[PDB]
RNA sequence: AGCUGUACCGGAAGGUGCGGCUGG
RNA sequence: UAGCGCCGGCCAACUCCGUGCCAGCAGCCGCGGUAAUACGGAGGGCGCGAGCGUUACCCGGAUUCACUGGGCGUAAAGGGCGUGUAGGCGGCCUGGGGCGUCCCAUGUGAAAGACCACGGCUCAACCGUGGGGGAGCGUGGGAUACGCUCAGGCUAGACGGUGGGAGAGGGUGGUGGAAUUCCCGGAGUAGCGGUGAAAUGCGCAGAUACCGGGAGGAACGCCGAUGGCGAAGGCAGCCACCUGGUCCACCCGUGACGCUGAGGCGCGAAAGCGUGGGGAGCAAACCGGAUUACCCGGGUAGUCCACGCCCUAAACGAUGCGCGCUAGGUCUCUGGGUCUCCUGGGGGCCGAAGCUAACGCGUUAAGCGCGCCGCCUGGGGAGUACGGCCGCAAGGC
């Protein structure tokens, strides 16, 4: 608390909306809102740090999702405030189901780049370099980040596990633990090791994933 | 009409239990209570308790489940699979000695209404008696 | 657009009258 | 002494010649109309072997009558719906009886056969000796958890009491207006009507369009809705009377008085029938006009009322009735409260777990369970034949 609680960090959503199975971190209905608890929020925060604080010990690696329009720059600049990759424009549907095969864009995008860093561009007349430019800015655009991850990350960190199901859906199959910032929409089973707080509210955002970046940069 | 109490509890603790619910409730009885024991004892619910629910006695059972599971569908596992009602109103099953059941060969549980109280199939084949065959579970 | 209970059919490759159904 | 059946798949075992939708094979699927591993022959091969095949019959496979061990929303299958007799089944606590139930002992459960162990025929088949098993009954003794019975209690099921609520629930009387048709009176003249376009038809005996009065029959616009009520069928103007069902609150009374239900008894759209009325509009059959039906102009039954029959359907949510348990979100009709909300009862959509062949169902289950009833067993022939019951008949079961 006392930091969580000016974050905006225990207002949920409306009634309409909260998945039943996650009302055991419910607190109380004020004025037509779902009230998360804050003192789970502290005993689930605590087990999920510890976690987060071993793994970055051991040596593994974080892949930080999240899409929503307010987290995306939340994201970025958490995520490269480390060595960590992250994806906060599109989830590519297979980005770790089919590895491989985005491994193959990853390595288009790197030669792409190695290209026009050459002087050999003066062949291929000035629309094939506009065709050949479009792709790689849209290479760069959905796989910026992505680049980072030379294998299969250790884990994940979803911002809004409802929102990016089909990435908890993936993890869920490839036996990769799953940390997400759940909120009262969200489904507490599918999450290995869930934050029960906020997806919205850019300050509660912010906090949270402030913390365990720098947790992540002290553990190291 | 509520025509069989015990297969009644069978079912409200099979359906608790389909749905990972930590603990029902059934009306309470003498009989409700010697099944609930027995199933104590085997460890198949975590245990049986007495309360009272607008004043009427109600059994509140506290179940039991495995550990959460990995990958896709993480519900845990459960420890009662299956339970069954053998002996029913209008077809009453009863067994003699010999032609006690064996469940799983040895892994599940039969209780039976014996004249020395229920009891489970081993119990029951130690003490030499047979009765009515309530139900299996496994 | 068909189907159906019932009742007729001396221009029945089927039609019409009175109701019902969507299995259009 | 060595034969017999197979060689497309099932089903172990493949090439050539002959024929060419022929001759033929076949247990099923199916081969044969020109290069047939399916027909006939040959060579090889496979399986059994003094035997090998075929036909007939029985069990299996067939969980394909499902007690073990099936089903009914759409594949065959929920009765058209109530009321209810016999039957089946039935809450909580305590005591008696030991009927079912369980156990011990004992008498049977002939021999032969079956099972086990030894033996005798040189082995085996066959046979001998010994031992055990055995469903089911009789007698004696024991136990009382469950079912039964008999007593004593309890209120969680069921039913009453008091207060209130909504409603096209049903029957009987009685009146309100709009509209169509017809008759009378007035005013006015050449078309009106109808179609995709036209015709038949009506009109100079004055039609259509207009105004006023009168007669009669049937149905009730707006509200009116994805609404409400009823067991289903089904039920809309309004007023009154008589009357059924149901919901809620208080938690006052009885103290298991309950659920289902083969027969029986009652209700049962429309279309039909009989005996009497009635008949405005519409309209089978029928009569005419255009263009095979369709469409247009007429028109009998019928549609309406009373009484008595008929008893069918896509009579449908194609889902029998009752009770309990299993996330929720949203819309709506109707009660109560401490009225942002909470708590009952109906009607709808989307969806957890789960179920399903799939579509889809999902607290109004087609989920998980218990009780009772009905029904299914491949298609056609066939709801046909005969028989029986009912009906005036059509026809129904």
């Amino acid at each position: 608390v006392k930091e969580l609680l000016e974050a905006g960090v225990h207002f949920g959503h409306e009634r309409k909306r909260w998945n039943p199975k996650f009302a055991r971190y419910i607190y109380a209905e004020r004025n037509g809102i779902h009230i998360i608890d804050l003192q789970k929020t502290m005993e689930e925060l605590e087990r999920t740090f510890r976690f987060i604080e071993d793994l970055a010990m051991r040596g593994g690696t974080i892949l930080f999702v999240g899409t929503k329009k307010q987290a995306q720059d939340i994201v970025r600049m958490e995520a490269e405030r480390a060595g960590m990759p992250y994806v906060n424009q599109r989830w590519l549907g297979g980005m770790l189901t089919n590895f491989k095969t985005i491994s193959q864009r990853v390595h288009r995008l790197e030669e792409l780049e190695a290209l026009f860093a050459s002087p050999e561009i003066e062949e291929r007349p000035k629309k094939e370099q506009v065709r050949l430019k479009h792709e790689l800015e849209r290479l760069q655009k959905y796989l910026s980040g992505f680049r980072l991850l030379k294998r299969l990350p250790d884990a994940i960190f979803v911002v809004d596990p409802t929102k990016e199901a089909i990435a908890v859906r993936e993890a869920r199959k490839l036996f990769i633990p799953v940390i997400a910032l759940a909120d009262t929409d969200s489904d507490p089973d599918l999450v290995d090791y869930i934050i029960p707080g906020n997806d919205d509210a850019i300050r509660s955002i912010q906090l949270i994933l402030s913390r365990a970046v720098d947790l992540i940069i002290q553990a190291r | 009409m509520l025509t069989d109490p015990i297969a009644d509890m069978l079912t409200r603790i099979r359906n608790a239990t389909r749905v990972y619910k930590e603990s029902t409730d059934v009306p309470a009885s003498r009989f409700k209570e010697e099944i609930l024991r027995i199933l104590a004892r085997e460890g198949f619910i975590k245990g049986y308790e007495r309360v009272d629910v607008d004043g009427k006695p109600y059994l509140r059972v506290y179940l039991k489940y495995g550990p959460r599971r990995q990958g896709p569908d993480p519900r845990p596992e459960q420890v009662i699979h299956h339970i069954r009602r053998i002996s029913k109103p209008g077809r009453r099953v009863y067994v003699g000695v010999k032609e006690i059941p064996r469940v799983r060969r040895g892994l599940g549980i039969a209780i039976l209404s014996t004249s020395k109280g229920v009891l489970t199939d081993r119990e029951a084949r130690k003490l030499g008696v047979g009765g009515e065959l309530i139900c299996e579970v496994w």
